[PDB]
């Protein structure tokens, strides 16, 4: 869900 | 001196997520045309890190961002300077920043309404919503509201999905439509009964969500953590909505 950084 | 963080907090897992979350506020002619467009934005945060972490979110085109108002933790000089936000955030859940997006660029319109309405003691009314500059995300949440001219008396008309109602005190016709799929565009049609004896067909207002997707186009570059060793989960969702959306028919 989350676009990893 | 960090006046907003306390020192010592323990997390069992160190994570950090930001929201960037854009409304479109438009004005649509019946034509198709752009008449007004504005976006207005807000990244938030939630922070769940041990210790006293130094944060540091840049962005791959921060000239998009105007008129932009601060949390107190960030350190504007760094802003000024590199166009980095860089801060010790409070601990849990705050807005980072809000912002205008530049008039440099036009605004991406992500929906579009094909209607033929046409107001005799009987009209037609037929919509169907779709797709326009939307980056094939999915829109979801999908209401259309509209304020009858007081002529209208009542309506009978079929949805492809989702329901509606018209409520014949106030005139308000309200279609909850659901999420547009692919193969099959929403659409209401049918006739509308007139009080016999009209000058502009009635505005139609939008609300919707679009997950993965800034309209704007921002997208962050990198979030990178000082003054802590830890490897932090570090993540950021993009979400637009719909402020005061409006197509002219």
């Amino acid at each position: 869900d989350y676009q990893r950084l | 001196f960090i006046p907003w963080r306390r020192a010592g907090v323990k997390y069992t897992n160190n994570e950090a997520y930001f929201d960037v979350v854009e409304e479109i506020d438009a004005i649509i002619d019946k034509s198709g045309s752009t008449v007004f467009a504005e976006i207005q934005g807000v990244i938030d945060a939630c922070i769940k890190l041990s210790g006293m972490p130094d944060l540091s979110l840049s962005f791959m085109n921060p000239r998009l961002l105007d008129d932009v108002s601060f949390h107190p933790c960030i350190r504007f000089k760094r802003w000024e300077s590199e166009r980095v936000l860089s801060f010790i955030p409070p601990d849990g859940n705050f807005r980072l920043i809000s912002y205008r997006v530049s008039s440099q660029n036009l605004v991406a319109i992500p929906v579009y309404v094909k209607h033929n309405i046409s107001f005799s003691s009987c009209g037609r009314f037929d919509i169907t919503i779709g797709p326009k500059q939307n980056m094939g995300k999915t829109i979801e949440g999908i209401t259309v509201t509209v304020h009858m001219p007081k002529v209208v008396l009542n309506m009978n008309l079929t949805p492809t999905q989702g329901s509606y109602t018209f409520d014949p005190v106030t005139k308000v016709l309200a279609w909850d439509v659901g999420k547009i799929t692919p193969q099959k565009l929403p659409s209401l049609k049918g006739l509308v009964n007139l009080q016999s004896g009209p000058e502009e067909n009635p505005n139609l207002n939008i609300q919707f969500k679009i997950q993965q997707l800034a309209i704007s186009g921002l997208k962050v570059n990198r979030l990178d953590m000082y003054g802590e060793k830890y490897k932090p989960f570090k993540g950021v969702k993009y979400i637009t909505k719909a402020g005061k959306f409006q197509v002219r028919t």
